């Protein structure tokens, strides 16, 4: 009845919203290698950082508690 | 058992995988302000790269082990 299937479809998922937090901090980090003038861009990229952290720290504990439940 | 095993190995993996992404996070955030006050030496720079590459390298894994599960399952 898809468990697996189910649990590996979570697991993407919330491998997609770590890939957009990984590439809202690589222009973080571009940003700040080239010292730039102004930092309302980056403030907003650490901002926006916290919030997707936020949300994938939720999904990766719940998909723990299901793998959890599924290896018994 | 085997994917008992690779179950709870996902699991390890992706915990490891937010602590690390927290942690950058938060990094990222402290670089932010030495940059606001004109310290920057450069090593705190490599740092993010080197905590980056950590994270493609977990992320990658991570899938590898998604293969592993897939591959158990048919």
């Amino acid at each position: 009845e898809y468990i697996i299937k189910d649990i590996l479809d979570s697991q993407e998922h919330l491998l997609r919203l770590i890939e957009e937090l990984l590439e809202t901090q690589k222009e973080l980090l571009e940003i700040l290698k080239r010292r730039p003038d102004s930092v309302e861009r980056v403030r907003e990229l650490v901002r926006r950082s916290k919030e997707i952290a936020d949300e994938i720290r939720r999904q990766s504990d719940r998909n723990v508690r299901l793998l959890e439940e599924v290896s018994k | 058992s085997p994917r008992s095993y690779l179950l709870k190995e996902l699991a390890d993996l992706s915990q490891h995988l937010v602590r690390l992404l927290e942690r950058l996070v938060r990094e990222s955030e402290r670089v932010v302000e030495v940059l606001e006050r004109g310290e920057v030496d450069e090593e705190e720079l490599k740092r993010l790269e080197d905590l980056h590459r950590e994270l493609e390298k977990a992320v990658r894994e991570v899938r590898e082990t998604h293969r592993e599960i897939r591959e158990r399952s048919r």
